[PDB]
Formats: structure tokens, sequence, C-alpha cells
RNA sequence: UUGAUCAAAGUAUCACGAGU
RNA sequence: UGAAAAUUUAUGGUGGGGACACGCAAACUUCUCAACAGGCCGUACCAAUAUCCGCAGCUGGUCUCCAAGGUGAAGAGUCU
RNA sequence: GGUAUGCGUAGAAGUGUUUGGCGUAAGCCUGCAUGGAGCUGCCAUUGGUACAGAUCUUGGUGGAUAGUAGCAAAUAAUCGAAUGAGAGCCUUGGAGGACUGAAGUGGAGAAGGGUUUCGUGUGAACAGUGGUUGAUCACGAGUUAGUCGGUCCUAAGUUCAAGGCGAAAGCGAAAAUUUUCAAGUAAAACAUAAUUUUGAACGAAAGGGAAUACGGUUCCAAUUCCGUAACCUGUUGAGUAUCCGUUUGUUAUUAAAUAUGGGCCUCGUGCUCAUCCU
RNA sequence: GGAAGACCGAAACAGUUCUGACGUGCAAAUCGAUUGUCAGAAUUGAGUAUAGGGGCGAAAGACCAAUCGAACCAUCUAGUA
RNA sequence: UUAUAUACAACCUCAACUCAUAUGGGACUACCCCCUGAAUUUAAGCAUAUUAAUUAGGGGAGGAAAAGAAACUAACAAGGAUUUUCUUAGUAGCGGCGAGCGAAAAGAAAACAGUUCAGCACUAAGUCACUUUGUCUAUAUGGCAAAUGUGAGAUGCAGUGUAUGGAGCGUCAAUAUUCUAGUAUGAGAAAUUAACGAUUUAAGUCCUUCUUAAAUGAGGCCAUUUACCCAUAGAGGGUGCCAG
RNA sequence: AACUCUAAGCGGUGGAUCACUCGGCUCAUGGGUCGAUGAAGAACGCAGCAAACUGUGCGUCAUCGUGUGAACUGCAGGACACAUGAACAUCGACAUUUUGAACGCAUAUCGCAGUCCAUGCUG
RNA sequence: UGCUUGGACUACAUAUGGUUGAGGGUUGUA
């Protein structure tokens, strides 16, 4: 669950999650918050796994 | 970490300067999220400090690419509107210094037949 | 509501992050006499209209 | 008579030939 | 005597294309199957004898949808 | 403005006061008390120059009544336990007797609200009784869409190229005139051709309109997430009326062939004829 | 058979009487019983339209944001008395 | 070349262009320029008048604007652009001749500056704008040339000249290696003058008393006709109270 | 003793007075400074801990240059790389989001495009 | 061609120029 710019796009969101972390993703769901702070879920494929690249970021 | 000065960044090359760039935005990517976890050191504080360096290498990498883009544009009639002179709009419409003193014939005349002489009407 | 607009959140995004107190530390500040926050809104007591 | 119509047929003379 | 336009579809039409049979095929094919993609913005909660308006936790006001059994003509009135 | 070689942290202004007098009075001096930094007498000249009133202005306070009017509609609660410093509440949970009574005091949406939402805490304030509770306060959280909506279409209308008008700003403009005032077409020459009068845009989360539903899941979201089974729009790819008489398979009958025939000819191998499905 | 600005009446919309409540209210028009209409000249939302010596009016000088025999706002303005 | 039978070349009038380059629409508000324009009030009523040729105005500019070089005054022994102040003057005049209004010439002073067109005659377009090629340096909406490259331009651009006028001739006088204007110019071994930041703090925290919380107060400091020191610096402010 | 009346003391309520004052009001002086190169104004964001105010535009409490020469200060951290510069001033270099002066068409639509280049997947 | 993400452009009015033009406007040579 990333906070994003505001101005993101979900198709910035796949290639800017891409070119940070070597990653294909499958499906986008982008909210903003009540804070007015765009608020992305990004699932990722089915081969990677969310908490080997949670832990190689640093989300312990 | 010792400190990035553009006094130092003036001499490195624009091939250089986002690679030297780009090791500073991906330093300031594992800072935010050293912010939001409880950066159990009591602050890496980096994030004032490595917001301002990043600010600094865009400022040399934009005034390099800001004088090479005006001898590029040297003994060309029009310059692109960004190098053109900002001054103001009153003065940007109003009759080029040269342009005042044109002077036509009949005053060009009149002034070298007469010169203005320098005496003292004195008893 | 549940039917705004984009400009109609964005004004009631800022609208709920200067609704706070203020902070427990300028209180100490020298020469600091912010006593409360003095603008506080409240959501049935002042409305907005604004 | 609760149908139908657009976009030339013909014609003449030239192009009257091109490819062949 | 009881909306308009978007959008859609059919058929009619001249001209034009497809069009060999010893086939090789084709088919914006108006058939079947397969890949790929689908951005922006809203989405909590109240909807009022306490989140709304009436200076208020004001007997007032503020558009709709769903609708049980009984007795009874009945979304009545009494009971559940 | 001059003056008193004035007064002052060894206590100025102010304020209080059964300090003591002065004045006919307006007033004034003085002691003590408090206070904690400025002030006065005289001669001039001046002023935003004296308050009891103005339903005077602005702030404060009394009686009433400091506890009186009153906190009485919407049938109603009671037990025992746990809390807790304290419980008639709502604090909770078990018994419980009742009410609304499907045209509900029910479950959801529109407008409106704007975080009230939901957890963890909690003192004052607020909750016209209380309060351990709270739509309060403090701090953390929370709104996931190709299919639900907008977005798309046009309605009444806004009328909106200046041809016009007005000193301008601007205009109770179903304009009615503004060269092409056009919306236009893989359309030939020697301004593509019969053509269109209005340009242009807004205007409906109830009208018009592409398509999704179920089982699960959270302290908080769900046709939006997970599960499983579909679909619509778009672009792209691969199969799919489609090989004839005859004879290549096959002696022919047949068979690939969605159908052949036809004269001729030595039969035809030769000739010729034909598929925009039935 | 099933017509009708026909009938009694629920929801709704209205407001007759009590000159009831209330009248420093629950309320700057409400509460209660009693009544009027109820398939239509019906009741309602949303979008529009009309703007102040103007609008709108099945007409009361009614209504046009608790404001109407002329709205509201600022100014002329410290009007004049 | 014109029965509306085709083409060419001009020109005029007029189109279109996401053509190349340019302007335009600020918003401020005190002053300024042009508009447009009430009523409160006063008249002890009121209607012209008055408010006021003003609030509201309401379009357009500048550092000022507007004005401005006589289609002026005056009647003299004559003055001489405009603007501003003093006076004329609360005057001549206007006015239900009521309430009320209301200027200028002359004089005095501030400051002073003059001028350009159009149009006969001026008798070879002598003219401009870009355009590319050099050159000159600069952020030159440039200069010098060049092709005379388009184009503008005789439906007239330039020079000369202007109401208070001229243009040429004769002509007289003076005179002509010349000066004026302008850009570079180092003027002056930096020279002056002005702006600005400056830059120096000159001179006691010297002795006792009260605060005992603090001296900035209070007393003291040889003589020099008596004063610790400086003063071209006793402006102001900061400093625990009044600080050269 | 209740209660009442009168006075001072003491305590409360209350904020006058006086004494202050980085603010105003007035007068004067030196100036001319201006947007389609996007102004004035508006919205929204930005700090390690920030609500406002101030500052500011993704480079976001700043900012190159330059001056000055050890700080900022509520805590924390860094800095102190003063000799190759803290913080402040200054400001000429860069920059300046959505708007309004959107300059494509437009609204209580974060709506919808046309042409052009480039990056990526198409392929 | 299909999509993504970046950039650049596209308002009206006007002046001069450029470019294509229009006209039973006015003539001219064919």
């Amino acid at each position: 669950v990333f906070l994003t710019h505001l101005r993101a796009n979900k198709n910035h969101v796949r290639a800017a999650v891409r070119k940070l972390y070597d990653i294909k993703v499958a499906k986008v769901n982008v909210l903003i918050r009540p804070d007015g702070q765009k608020k992305a879920y990004v699932r990722l494929a089915r081969d990677y796994d969310a908490l080997d690249i949670a832990n190689k970021i640093g989300i312990i | 970490m010792v400190k990035v000065k553009c006094s130092e960044l003036r001499i490195k090359d624009k091939k250089e300067l986002t690679k030297q760039l780009d090791e500073l935005k991906n330093e300031l990517l594992s800072l935010r999220v050293a912010k939001v976890t409880g950066g159990a050191p009591s602050k890496l504080s980096k994030i004032r400090v490595v917001r301002k360096a990043i600010a600094r290498v865009y400022i040399v990498m934009h005034q390099k690419q800001k004088e090479n883009l005006r001898k590029v544009f040297k003994n060309k009639k029009y310059k692109p509107l960004d190098l053109r002179k900002k001054k103001t709009r009153a003065i940007r419409k109003a009759l080029s210094p040269r342009d005042a003193n044109r002077k036509t014939l009949k005053e060009i005349r009149k002034r070298s037949v007469f010169p203005q002489r320098k005496f003292a009407v004195k008893a | 509501a549940a039917h705004k607009s984009f400009r109609i959140k964005q004004k009631l995004a800022k609208k709920l992050k200067q609704n706070r107190s203020v902070p427990q530390w300028v209180r100490l500040r020298t020469g600091n006499t912010i006593r409360y926050n003095a603008k506080r809104r409240h959501w049935r007591r002042t409305k907005l209209k604004l």
C-alpha cells in the first residue's frame, strides 16, 4: 500500500514500482484519503512475494 | 556526507551530475520510509540535508543548460522569449534608446550651425 | 454527501488538517503567546458555509 | 391506383490512340 | 391526444469490387476460438425526538424504496 | 515654553484608610498602610479640560433567587451481578416486564453535513439530573470499480460568430440579415459534387445510455477486496460457403470435392462452360 | 357494464371550531382533540425562467429568504428636525 | 479575349492560412484626462435656483498628466505661449434680482523654450521597410555595404520650407585646412564631485554609601583661580534603577 | 445568638486607576518602480517534531551569487568541512504546480480532444 | 497501427510581409 503523489495515474504506479523495485504488478486499486493523500494498493504478480520485497525495502 | 557544494559541482559534467543526482533521490526514498517506520536511530535527519542537497544539483544542472543555450543563440536574431531580457513590460515596449534619438535633417542641421556659446554678461 | 466534486473533497481535506490543537512544544518558545488554537472549527457548532 | 426514381443512355466528332 | 437528440439496426439503390475450378485460397468475416487492455473522479458515516435547517442534542420542517401474523372490506383501529 | 542649584528605589504615580489638621466652598496638605518608577510648586501660553441623569455608550455587579419559575408530550421499568473513589440512567452483561407495531421509534439511499465513522484511552469543560459512558476530549486508524455512479446524449433554457446597438459598461436577444457566415466526402479536370444555414458550447449522480453477479472477509470498506463462474468495448491473431464434369483415392458405383454440364471427340486425356451459399 | 372536476374515508396536503393547550413556549405559529379535500383546476422533488417603482398574483395590496401600501445591501450622510 | 463559350497577363476590391514577426486586453488609485450625472440639503413651504457643472462616477494614461507657442489681451507711453501662487474680489455679472452664486485683463512672483506639418517651384524618387552574403561589435525591434533580393512608393516617399510666412536672383559684408553634433575616448601617475555601505567607538565600568536583588543613583578623584577624561562625539537606544 | 442596621479589619468577586508601549494619527522629504515573457488576486501543497501567522512551489520555511564570519534554540539530531564556510542579510543566477490572462474546448464535470516529436510495450 | 508515459504546439482581434485564391470589378494580349 503506497502513499503516492496526488497526480499519479495508476499507469504511473505500475511503472514507478517496476523502476524502483524490479517488480511485475497485477492490479492497482487507488483511492484518495480524506486527508487528500492518494493511496495505492499494488497487488503484485503471483510468482513474487509481497513479504519478500517488504523486508527488502524496509517495511519490516 | 561531507557537504556537496556547487563550488565543487560546477566542474562535473552533465553525465556525472545525473548519476550524482540519482544516488540522492535513491537515497531520499530510503529515508522517507525511514521516517514513517519509526527510524530507530534518533534521527537519520538527512531529509533536511539530502533534500536541499538535490536542490543544489538541479540548480547547477540547469545553469549549465541555460548558459549553454545562450551561446548557441548568439549572433541570431530571435532569441527565445526567456532569453530576451525581462526588464519590465513598460520599458520593453518603448522606443529603444537609439530610436528615441533619431534626428530629422532639420534637427541635425539646426544643431550644427549655431553652437551654444559660453559667455558672461558681467559689469 | 457521497456525491461530491473533486474540488469539494480537496477543500474538505484542507479543513481537516487545519482543525488541530497547538503542538505541545510551541507553548514553550521564547515569546510564544499562543495560548490555544484559536480558529478550531467544530462540525456541529460552526458549520463551514465558506 | 398509399410502387419506383439520385449518380447518363444514346448520339456524334475528335482522344481517335495507348499496350499491341 | 400524451419528449428531443446521441446511439443502433435493417432494407432499397446505381456504380465499384470480390470472382479462375482440377482450385491455392479468401472472407472490415454480421460464424467460432484466442491473446492483450480498460485511465480520471465519487465510494466511510448520519439522514434525524442527537450528525441536516430552524442561533440549541428545538415536539416544527425536509424527496423516495422495501413491508409480517391476527380479526376486518381494508397498507384502518387494537394486539403480536 | 521658562523656572524651583525642586522631589525620587533611603520608595514616584496610583490606591486604601476611626493619621492629623486647613479652606465658606470647589478643594488641598500631612501620617500610616500598600505599591514599585517616575513626579511636582511657580510665571507664561494653551486643550479632546471637570458628569448623576441623556429608554446615554461599554464592561462589571446586585435583589428577585443564589437558590425561586422551573427541568411534567412521545404508556415503564424492576432484580441481582460486574465495574468504579462514586452507578436510577445511558456503564455493561444476564433475568425482565413493556412500548414502536411493516404507512415502525425497522433496514437503506437523495439533498445537506464534513470525519461526526471505527478501535484504544479519558480530567476539566460540554451532555439544563448524574456519568465509569458519549455525535465530547486525546491519539491511532479507515472509503479499493472495465460491469455501481459520473463522465457520454439532448430537454426547458443558458443564447454564446457582431452582421447590430450603446459614451461606455454592456444587452426583458423562438438571432430571424453576418463573404465559404456550411458539420461535411481516399472526390476528375479548366474556385470534389447534388448537397447544409446558421454558427460553437453548455445544460439531467431521478430523463436518454455499452456491460456482473454470487459465496466469503474487517474493529472500520465491498456488486469496489478474496473466492469462483460470466460479460461488454477496443485492437490483434489463428480455424471456419468455399477444390468441379470427372477421376487424382478408387474398376465403375464413388470419393476429395458446398453443384456440374455441354457439344465435340478416337472415348476424351481434347475442347468448352460456369460457384458473391442453400 | 363501469362513466363522473360523483360519495364516505386512509396516506398525504390543508387549517373549521374549541375563541382548548400554550402564550418569559416544545415552537419568533407549535401541541391536542374536532374538522376540509383525497383520482382531480391533484400533491410533490430536481433542472430552468421572471428582479425592486420590477416580478409574480384563481386578487389578499398577497407573496418575492421571520423583511413588502414597496425587498435587501453599501454609499451620498454625521440628510434636515 | 468578357453568348456568363477557354486561357493568359495586369490592376482594383476582398478572402483564407497552427504562414514569419509583432502589438492589444493590466490590475492598482492619491494625483491626472474624457465622459456620464442625481437626490439628501438650502430657500425657514416649493416647482426654476441651490446642492453641483458634485457623491455614485468609470473609459483612458504618466511619474506627473492635461495644457501650451495666440483666429490672445487691450485701447495704453501699449502688452505677448502654457501652468501655478498673491492680488484684482466675494468684484463686473448672473439670480423666483430671492436664497444665493461668481470670473477674467492688467500688476506681483515661481519657472521660463521653443517649434513641426499640409499646401505654388524644390525641378531626374533624391525615399523608406525587411531579405539573404560579409563586416562592425553585442544579449543592438543595430550600423556599413552587397545582391540593386522582394516589397512599399507617383492615388506620391524624401530634401528645402510654415501662418507671427517664404523660395531664387542681383547684391553688400564677413568668412571659409573649418567647427558642430555623436560613438569609441582615461580626461587626472584616480583627479574632482556625489551617492551608497562604512568606519573609528575618543573618553572610568576609577574609589566609598544605599540596594545588601541590581547602580545607571549618592559622596570622592592634585593642580591648571579650584571640575577624573574626552568632546567638531551631553542625539537617541540597549544595559537588574536615572549611563558622554 | 436568628435576622437587621452601621462602621473598619480580613477574605472574594471585579478590572477601574496609575505607570508603561516594536502600534496608530498627522506633517514633511527623497523618489518613479508597470501585466500575454502571464500581473493583481484565488486554490492547494510544502518543515524531523507545526495548527495558524510568516515564508514558499515538486528545487517547496527555501533559493545560485555575494556580503558578513559562528551559530539555530522548545527539544532532538546534525553542523562546527570557520582554511576553502554556520546562521542572517543581500539577491543580479536558476526556478516558479492548479489558476486567474488556459493560450485547444469547457464545468457545482480534476471532463473531452486535434496535430507534432520522443520514450516504452505493440511488434 | 495498438496502448503507455513524457514534451512541444492549436484563443480571438490586429499591423506589415509571405503564400494560395476569388470576382458578368476594371482593362490588356492571345
